[PDB]
């Protein structure tokens, strides 16, 4: 909208075209992470970590 | 008793209906030719609807039309169906001049030629809807002329239909029976000045229409007669035959359909097969109207049993789809990967995805999720398009952040600056626009914007819109 | 002056029939279509149940199109496809229609159980569905021929009937036919005829009928509906936004059945005005129009017809009607319950370094709780540029902010609940203090009010938010302000058990220890004499001490004396304020003894003292508790030396009656309960063996050789104290343990000759078994029943609040003590206290006005009454009160959790209702169903019968299912002749003359005679009575204020006797009646005044009347009170506080009471 533009005008930023969906851990519950699994469509390129 | 569930109280009532003979079906049949065959030729009878026919054509070849929205054809081409129009025209020139004992012989073929007219089926409801409107416009006439001679001026009907039948247009009964000196005579003198002004449409339409009033009643009367008999024979037909439709509807009961939805949609394709049927041809009417029904029923289904109205070819295609996975599911002893089915169908093969995703019916918003307890699944979708609070409070702020801040700089950078943007006021300015309502114009507005922001850009002010940011 | 056109703030409501035209009114555009949406790009179709152009924009200020997205745009209608752009919002407001070709029935009007249609028409039910489903053919305008206008023919009837009468007769059938029944109707004519006819005829079987009818009738005419509004023309529908389609995860969509339904109703419509243009035969296009008024009905309300299933899903799809139903009740979503943001839970530990005005909250339970407030804040004082910034501070935990909220935490205080409320103080208010941890720090004296253990609990907190629920929260719902139980004026923030072990444990004495019988100067250096460990705790001891009485007048009196008392009771004694005597310490302090204290403390020197002291007690009691070193071992719990023994013995009365059975002396049954008495006396025996012996078994020496006091073993001072524990659980744990019962309840002769302490056997522990699992179903019942009974009296009750002042009357009841065949049990004191004199007592001589008319009679007035001999007081009841539409505080009592009057405009109904329920648990005819007999008003199963009039009586007749008693008055007529059944043993004697009320037969009594042949205070009293006999058994205190409240709901209604204004029979309100005659008997006619009767109405009954119909809506049958509502055209003032709650506006109680009353008189006004 208004100011908000004028803003990006001001401080010229590239606001992203992406949300971010991450997954973080819960609020207020912490611990160590101790294994990871990576499922993949069968067809879909697999990523670096996985 | 009845116990309603109107699947009930509809078998029943059908299932008085007796089963046609095979010969009483070419009785209606035959009945339905005699009644259809009497409007045609009641329409054939009619001068206008030659003249009008003719000025219609007459519109094809100057470009105002085309041939599809006049004819459907004639038994029969546009050269042919030019010279055949010629033809059509030819008898109607001649028996326009004939006019004059003998024309009678001619006029009976100058319906033939025009009953050989195969009429677009908006053309004929034209022409005779026309017809019945002329003969409400001669009701006006005679209803008016008859009430303001009986309950306006007091005469009897009795004496009133004497001088009336075969005549009713000139003054040989209105200037010359109100000197009989009847009780009801005299009397018609006070409203003569409201009877002879509305004859003069009344005479007006043996003009247009070329017919006597006499005429003009016996024609359509005839019309609505073979109407009736049509109508009433093809009816007879469908109650006759519905058993087939009922019988049919159950092979496509949980296809996502009502029984009686099934049965009514059949229904009405059997109305269309008895309507286009032709028992000349010696096809029987039980197997021709069977793929009229089935038809009724498979493209209505299609259509309105989804929540989502999904397009006919689209519906086919998933069906397919279905298909080839009954072929291979064992095949594959498991099941066929997302991607194989691909290559089986003939298009692009990502569009499996897309089109088995659309495909899909919605949960019902009730669905009882756990404990059978009164949480439903509508129950914990939450509203994503509501703003949250905590925002809307830091909208209401960047609103008095900002207007400090043009508050802060020069009025006329500060009114630049809220042109240049939709800040406070409606839409926002394209520069050219903050030139002309500043008349300073151009490439200089552009030079204070800048240095406007520039002067907001480091702080004492920077600072606190820097906060802003997320 | 102009009232107003666009929106003020509204008053009440009105509820009508929809007309055609009315509900094109709300349309904004017919929906044409079945479709919904596109299927790619997902817009709505047009135009269709979801539609952009009838109903609204899909996105805020955007046009469907998209020709214009600006918010400067707003009032345009788009040239493209009309939508005004404008906030998504209104997709939930805006309406629409549907014009149905063929007219339909509205299934809320055909199959309410007394049909609308059929009624109004004067026509069976299966008459009209006959011809709704064109199976028979109705006359309408019969006019003269043969035949009745109302009357049914069949084809060949309507045939022959057709070919003899043309024209002058008329008949249709369908809906279109009813529809013209309806239309063709004139309520006026049928008005006069009626009257008429009513007036010729004398029966009772045609009169009454017809009267009924004819109101009716006049009822409907004043309206403003019509007839032909049943059935319908147009048909609305329900906002999209409000049914929505919106998509889910996975690319699938979820959607309400109300657009399966809507959709199958458009598509049958639809396909009907193809069939008329089609011109169909009659068999296809009727067909058509029953499964149009199939749809239809089940859209509106599904289940009186097919029960239609959910696409692809066997589940009964959701309906209009289902949609305001909701269900688990009876419950409307203001009644059931609502989430509250501002709100929080956890599980609650001890805290007992709180005062009781506190309570411990958790760091980050009260950061997230008062997030706003903190935000806000932060920015006020600067320390945050912006909310955003203020956002980022609090998120990030920056170390400053804590101080913030230590601010607005200080004097800000939240609201604490708990699972199960029951009564008022089930919610209560402290002041936050931050605490370390999750868990909620509850204070240990209120751990009694809200039923709390600490074995698990939650507790759910709530913060006030706005200024006057601040001030709410501190004035009203405070912990401190309530010390009283509303139920009875003895203090609720008694000590629990710990504490009162402590005190106990203080204060008692031993016979000898260190420092007996020595002499100290007071208090201080008795607590300094011990504490270093040379005078033992309890040890009798003189010591000085100086009292305090305020007995002058408003004016304390210092006095001091050689008190003979214990070292323990001396260190107490400086905990006890001022004007208390030093008597009040100096015995034991049991559990009754430190309550009356607490009692005595606040009837003297007011609140903030009694709070005070209460907080002292409560440390004092848990650190001298502590000290006491009290534990519980196996040898703490004494099995009697003689229980083998008494065994013995008593097995051997069983062989004897054994023997005697072998050898035929005594019968089978006889026997059992031979054996039964034995065992029976035999568990008394060890029982009030191991009491003596566990009791007083301390034998200990003082100076010379020997004596004897009470024990102080462990498990003894707890079940004595009243810590915890009692006679019965300690003689489980030490002597024999009861005789079980199979689950028959046939009680087993071989009772459990063992206890706790020693093991019990597999038998034993499996015969237990059963008593076990039968108390825990019976409990876990119980409490349902509980909560069924507050509701019903709540539903009874409820709007009856605090109104007036004074209604000033001489009226009430008579207050005696109950003297019951013993001695006195219960004083006339408790019965009289915090209540009102009727009028001015005498002492015994007179011209002599102790207590004059109206004084609320508190504890002095009582205690001078007591000094007198006064044996009775006349006391002003909530039954008897002249004021109409409530209770004045003048006549109700002073009883609160305040020791004052009661003030305007609390709600005295709802506290009566919570009072009486929250003890429904302990309750074990009898027991609590005879509490719901009694409130239901029930008739008993066998009853006796009272003389229906005084007067010498006798027998006549004969045997004929009854033998007819035929009463004989003095100077009267005879003519009362009543039958009773002879086959009944009478009591009332043939040659005596009885009094009306007397027995004329033994047996309970229903409730309805003791108000006819009584009287009102006879009744009440009785009801009262028995439900005090009911809880008083059970050791509950219930003040008879509460009771005397639901009886007076009780009895609301009369039904009239005599004439000159309204009709005959009816039943009908007394305030109205009353009203109405005392308006009558001046001015109007000179007198016309109508006589009526009382009627005791029961409260599920009571409950029934409500002249509010969105309170009725609530708890009763929802489809049926909306219907009911309608056709008179109901038009519904609120007033209550059900309406209000439901409303979401102000209470008209409370805090309300100024507004609504402020606005009440504003309202039929200048
Ligand atoms: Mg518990
Ligand atoms: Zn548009
Ligand atoms: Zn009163």
């Amino acid at each position: 909208t208004p100011e908000e533009k004028l803003l990006r005008a001001i401080f010229g930023e590239k606001a992203s075209d992406v949300k971010d969906s991450s997954l973080r851990v819960p609020n207020g519950v912490s611990g160590t992470v101790i294994d990871v699994q990576v499922f993949t469509r069968d067809g879909v390129e697999k990523d670096k970590r996985a | 008793g009845r116990t309603t569930d109107p699947v009930r109280m509809y078998m029943r009532e059908m299932g008085t209906v007796e089963l046609l003979t095979r010969e009483g079906e070419i009785d209606i049949a035959k009945r339905i030719e005699d009644g259809i065959n009497q409007v045609q030729c009641s329409v054939a009878e009619y001068p206008e609807a030659i003249t009008y026919l003719l000025e219609q054509y007459d519109r094809v070849e100057a470009e105002e039309a085309r041939l599809s929205d006049l004819i459907t054809g004639f038994v029969d081409d546009p050269e042919l169906a030019r010279e055949k129009f010629a033809e059509l025209r030819a008898q109607y020139v001649v028996t326009r001049d004939t006019i004059k004992a003998t024309a009678q012989e001619e006029i009976l073929k100058l319906s033939e030629v025009f009953k050989q007219f195969r009429l677009v089926p908006k053309q004929f409801d034209y022409l005779v809807n026309s017809m019945r409107v002329m003969m409400d416009r001669v009701r006006t006439q005679e209803r008016l002329i008859m009430k303001l001679c009986v309950e306006q001026c007091k005469m009897p009907k009795k004496n009133f239909i004497t001088l009336f039948t075969g005549n009713e247009t000139s003054d040989t009964w209105f200037n010359a029976a109100i000197a009989m000196n009847k009780p009801w005579s005299e009397k018609l003198h006070d409203v003569s000045e409201e009877v002879h002004r509305a004859l003069q449409k009344l005479q007006q339409i043996e003009e247009e229409t070329g017919l006597t009033i006499e005429q003009v009643k016996d024609i359509n009367r005839r019309m609505s007669i073979g109407e009736a008999k049509a109508r009433r024979a093809k009816k007879e037909m469908v109650e006759a035959n519905l058993r087939l439709v009922i019988s049919i509807a159950k092979k496509y009961t949980n296809r996502g359909l009502q029984f009686l939805d099934l049965i009514q949609e059949g229904n009405i394709g059997l109305m269309k097969a008895v309507d286009k049927f032709e028992y000349r041809r010696g096809y029987k009417f039980s197997t021709y109207a069977t793929w009229w029904i089935r038809q009724a029923i498979t493209r209505s289904i299609a259509d309105q049993a989804r929540t989502i109205r999904i397009p006919v070819h689209m519906i086919e295609t998933i069906n397919k789809l279905n298909r080839i996975s009954r072929q291979m599911l064992q095949e594959m002893g498991r099941e066929p990967t997302p991607e194989e089915l691909a290559e089986r169908m003939l298009m692009p093969e990502d569009k499996i995805r897309k089109v088995l995703k659309i495909a899909k019916e919605p949960i019902s918003m009730e669905t009882p999720i756990g404990d059978d307890e009164d949480s439903h699944l509508g129950d914990f979708i939450e509203d994503t398009t509501l703003e949250l609070p905590l925002d809307s409070a830091t909208t209401e702020s960047l609103r008095a952040a900002t207007h400090d801040v043009l508050a802060g700089l020069t009025a006329r950078e500060a009114k630049v600056l809220r042109m240049r943007f939709g800040i406070d006021m409606n839409t926002d300015y394209t520069l050219e626009e903050v030139g002309k309502q500043f008349d300073v114009t151009r490439e200089r507005i552009r030079q204070i914007e800048a240095k406007a922001l520039r002067k907001l850009r480091h702080p004492s002010r920077s600072e606190v819109l820097r906060s802003f940011l997320d | 002056l102009k009232a107003q056109t666009k929106t003020e703030e509204f008053d009440a409501i009105k509820i009508a029939l929809a007309s055609p035209d009315m509900i094109r009114s709300w349309s904004f555009g017919e929906v044409k279509k079945p479709e919904t949406i596109n299927y790619r790009t997902f817009k709505p179709e047009r135009d269709g149940l979801f539609c952009a152009r009838i109903f609204g924009p899909v996105k805020d200020y955007e046009c469907l199109c998209g020709k214009y997205k600006r918010l400067k745009h707003r009032g345009v209608i788009c040239e493209k496809c009309g939508v005004e752009v404008t906030q998504t919002k209104v997709r939930r407001e805006r309406m629409g229609h549907i014009e149905l070709a063929s007219p339909t029935a509205h299934i809320w009007f055909l199959k309410s159980l007394p049909s609308r249609i059929g009624l109004l028409l004067d026509m069976p039910l299966r008459d009209i569905e006959r011809v709704l489903y064109f199976e028979s053919y109705v006359v309408i305008e019969g006019g003269m021929t043969n035949l009745e206008r109302q009357q049914i023919l069949t084809e060949e009837q309507y045939l022959d009937a057709l070919e003899e009468f043309g024209d002058e007769f008329d008949a249709k059938m369908g809906a279109e036919a009813i529809q013209a029944l309806l239309k063709s109707m004139d309520l006026e004519q049928e008005c006069e005829q009626l009257r008429e006819e009513l007036n010729e005829t004398n029966s009772e079987t045609k009169r009454k009928k017809l009267t009924k009818r004819i109101k009716l009738l006049e009822a409907f005419v004043q309206s403003g509906n019509k007839p032909e509004w049943m059935i319908l023309t147009v048909l609305p529908v329900l906002p999209p936004d409000l049914r929505p389609l919106v998509p889910l995860d996975g690319g699938r969509f979820a959607t309400s059945d109300l657009n399966d339904l809507y959709r199958r109703v458009i598509n049958r419509n639809n396909r009907l005005k193809r069939l008329l243009d089609l011109a169909a035969p009659d068999i296809i296009v009727r067909n058509e129009k029953r499964m149009l008024q199939e749809a239809v009905d089940a859209l509106l309300d599904n289940g009186r017809r097919g029960r239609a299933i959910t696409g692809s899903n066997k589940r009964p799809l959701k309906s209009l009607a289902d949609m305001i139903k909701g269900k688990q009740g009876r419950f409307r979503q203001n009644l059931l319950g609502k989430r509250v943001d501002y709100s929080g839970r956890s599980v609650i530990t001890v805290g007992p370094y709180l005062r009781l005005h506190q309570c411990g909250l958790p760091k980050k339970m009260a950061l997230e709780l008062f997030k706003p407030f903190i935000y806000g804040k932060l920015e006020l004082r600067g320390l945050a540029t912006t909310i955003k910034a203020a956002k980022k501070m609090v998120e990030r935990e920056e170390a400053v902010v804590w101080d913030i909220l230590d601010e607005v935490i200080r004097e800000h205080p939240v609201l604490l609940n708990r699972a199960p409320t029951l009564h008022r103080l089930g919610i209560q208010a402290f002041e936050p203090v931050l605490i370390e941890g999750k868990a909620i720090q509850l204070h240990p004296l209120v751990c009694a009010a809200y039923n709390a253990d600490f074995d698990g609990d939650q507790m759910a907190v709530h913060v006030p938010l706005t200024l006057e629920a601040q001030l709410e929260a501190r004035a009203l719902m405070m912990s401190t302000n309530n010390i009283l139980s509303p139920a009875n004026g003895e203090p609720i923030i008694v000590p629990s058990q710990d504490v009162v072990l402590g005190l106990y444990y203080m204060t008692r004495d031993c016979v000898n220890a260190k420092g007996e019988g020595m002499v100290l100067t007071g208090p201080k250096e008795a607590e300094r004499l011990y504490r270093s460990g040379l005078a033992s705790l309890h040890a009798r001891v003189k010591v000085r001490i100086t009292e305090y009485e305020k007995d002058a007048n408003g004016e304390l009196v210092a006095k001091t004396s050689l008190k003979d008392t214990t070292v323990g009771r001396a260190i107490l004694w400086m905990i006890v304020p001022k004007g208390l005597p030093y008597s009040i310490v100096n015995q034991a302090l049991g559990k009754k003894a430190i309550s009356k204290m607490l009692n005595t403390c606040y009837r003297i020197l007011g609140l903030k003292p009694t709070v005070i002291f209460a907080d002292q007690i409560m440390y004092t009691g848990f650190a001298y508790a502590a000290r006491s070193g009290a534990s519980v071992g196996i040898d703490d719990m004494v099995i009697p030396e003689k229980k083998h023994e008494i065994i013995s013995e008593a097995e051997a009365e069983v062989a004897e009656i054994q023997e005697q059975f072998q050898s035929g002396l005594v019968t089978a049954g006889e026997r059992y309960n031979k054996v039964i008495d034995i065992w029976a006396a035999a568990n008394d025996r060890v029982s009030k063996a191991m009491m003596d012996n566990l009791q007083t078994e301390t034998v200990i020496n003082r100076d010379g050789q020997e004596e004897k006091q009470v024990s102080f073993n462990s498990i003894y001072m707890m079940a004595d104290s009243g810590a915890r524990g009692s006679a019965a659980q300690i003689r489980q744990l030490a002597g024999m343990r009861g005789l079980m019962a199979k689950p028959d309840g046939s009680i087993i002769e071989t009772p459990i000759t063992a206890n706790f302490r020693e093991g019990l056997n597999v038998l034993q522990y499996f015969i237990s078994t059963h008593g076990a699992r039968k108390g825990l179903a019976d409990t876990a019942l119980k409490t349902a029943n509980s909560g069924y009974l507050t509701r019903r009296l709540v539903d009874v009750a409820q709007d009856l609040v605090v109104t007036e002042d004074d209604c000033g009357t001489h009226e009430g009841i008579m207050m005696t003590p109950v003297i019951e065949g013993g001695d006195v049990k219960e004083p006339l004191r408790d019965r009289v206290l915090g209540r009102v004199t009727a009028e001015d007592v005498l002492k015994p001589g007179t011209a002599d006005i102790l207590v004059p008319r109206n004084t609320l009679l508190h504890e002095q007035w009582c205690d001078l009454l007591e000094e007198n001999s006064v044996d009775a007081v006349k006391v002003r009841s909530v039954v008897s009160c002249d004021t109409d539409f409530g209770v004045c505080a003048h006549c109700y009592g002073r009883d609160l959790a305040r020791g004052h009057i009661i003030n305007k405009g609390e709600a005295i109904g709802v506290i009566a209702a919570q009072s009486i329920g929250e003890p429904g648990t302990q309750l074990t005819t009898g027991g609590l169903p005879r509490v719901a007999d009694l409130f239901e008003a029930r008739r008993p199963k066998e009853p006796a019968i009272l003389a229906e009039i005084s007067g010498i009586v006798s027998f006549g007749k004969e045997t004929k299912g009854k033998r007819r008693l035929v009463i004989t008055p003095v100077d009267g007529s005879d003519p009362y002749e009543e039958m009773i059944p002879k086959w009944r043993q009478l009591n009332v004697f043939e040659g005596e003359r009885v009094e009306r009320g007397d027995v004329i037969s033994d047996g309970p009594e229903a409730p309805h005679d003791i108000l006819r042949l009584r009287g009102v205070h006879a009744v009440t009293r009785y009801i009262v009575n028995e439900v005090q006999d009911v809880y008083r058994l059970q050791g509950v205190k219930i003040n008879d204020k509460h009771i005397e409240v639901i009886v007076r709901q009780m009895l609301r209604k009369a039904t009239i006797v005599n004439a000159g204004s309204s009709d005959f029979l009816e039943g009908e309100q007394v305030e109205y009646s009353r009203v109405k005659i005392a308006n009558r008997e001046l001015e109007a006619n000179g007198k016309v005044g109508a006589t009526y009767s009382r009627d005791l109405l029961g409260i599920t009954k009571a409950s029934l009347a409500t002249e509010s119909f969105i309170s009725a809506a609530s708890f009763q049958e929802t489809t049926r009170v909306l219907t009911e509502a309608a056709v008179a055209g109901k038009r519904d003032e609120l007033r209550g506080l059900k309406e209000n709650v439901i409303v979401g506006r102000l209470i008209p109680a409370g805090t309300g009471y100024a507004y609504h009353q402020d606005r009440m008189r504003r309202r039929a006004a200048g």
